[PDB]
């Protein structure tokens, strides 16, 4: 019961299947947070477990560009996961606002994504769910941290070890190993990071049609291109990552870690 | 031309 005594709900943020996002107030400390709400009366087995693996990844995860877990609530039909609070919205709503980023501008953003990516992975989480609605600014003033969110699709995997872990993500950002239905890990994430990072640089997406099978043939066959007028002033080295991350084979998919010492990102 | 649009997740196969 520590969070009915302790926290005041009001607005909410966001809605799942069994579970709502709303900010709350721990009243006698005078502190706001993101209340995640799963109502557990009579839950199944399996979404009992997806509930405990989202927990256990959370609270693994402490890192700048990483939304913090401030606790995990247990109470008679309802598990509260209580984040801290992030009041800058989302990278998605800055893009569009913006149209597009800079290259510098892009290159800080996609840098502080790859770090939180990078953490992750050397913890042996895979995301699975990469977009800019799933990265948060930690203000409305320029430059303000990105930080990684909404953990409900992220996996535990044992080291480099990959396997067919099931369909999950979303159609824009997905890989084409899942869409094949072929083993994956970790790469996943980082051909999200070159949608991402595409949107960044021109203000809309590298995959795109009003036909969703036509729209995985196109991420399928790595059938994206560089229209004028958008790309006439992108360098050269901005395509080069973008090429990388944008890797069909995820083997020969460039890394995290890899991606944070390219030109682009490192000598800047 | 290619569009900036919300997208939800999907959590199984959906034609
Ligand atoms: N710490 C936080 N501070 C502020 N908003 C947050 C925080 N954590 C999550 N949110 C918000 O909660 C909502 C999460 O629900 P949402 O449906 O977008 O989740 P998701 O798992 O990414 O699902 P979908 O795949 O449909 O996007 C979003 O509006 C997100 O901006
Ligand atoms: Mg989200």
């Amino acid at each position: 019961t520590r969070f009915t005594e302790e926290y005041q709900l009001f607005e909410e943020l966001g809605k799942g299947a069994f579970s709502v996002v709303r900010r709350c107030v721990k009243v006698l400390a005078g502190q706001e947070y993101a209340a995640k709400i799963i109502n557990t009366k009579k839950l199944s087995a399996r979404d009992h477990q997806k509930l405990e693996r989202e927990a256990r990844i959370c609270r693994l995860l402490k890192h700048p560009n990483i939304v913090r877990l401030h606790d995990s609530i247990s109470e008679e039909g309802h598990h509260y996961l209580i984040f801290d609070l992030v009041t800058g919205g989302e990278l998605f709503e800055d893009i569009v606002a913006r149209e597009y980023y800079s290259e510098a501008d892009a290159s800080h953003c996609i840098q502080q994504i790859l770090e939180a990516v990078l953490h992750c992975h050397q913890m042996g989480v895979v995301h699975r769910n990469l977009k800019p609605e799933n990265l948060l600014l930690a203000s409305k003033l320029k430059g303000a941290a990105v930080k990684l969110a909404d953990f409900g699709l992220a996996i535990e995997v044992e080291g480099e070890q990959q396997a067919w872990f099931g369909f999950a993500g979303t159609p824009g950002y997905l890989s084409p190993e899942v869409l094949r239905k072929d083993p994956y890990g970790k790469p996943v994430d980082l051909w999200a990071c070159g949608v991402i990072l595409y949107i960044l640089l021109v203000g809309y997406p590298p995959f795109w049609d009003e036909d969703q099978h036509r729209l995985y043939k196109q991420i399928k066959a790595g059938a994206y291109d560089f229209p004028s007028p958008e790309w006439d002033t992108v360098t050269p080295e901005a395509k080069d990552l973008i090429n990388k991350m944008l890797t069909i084979n995820p083997s020969k998919r460039i890394t995290a870690a890899e991606a944070l010492k390219h030109p682009w990102i490192s000598h800047r | 031309r290619n569009k900036l649009r919300r997208q939800h997740d999907y959590d199984t196969f959906v034609d």
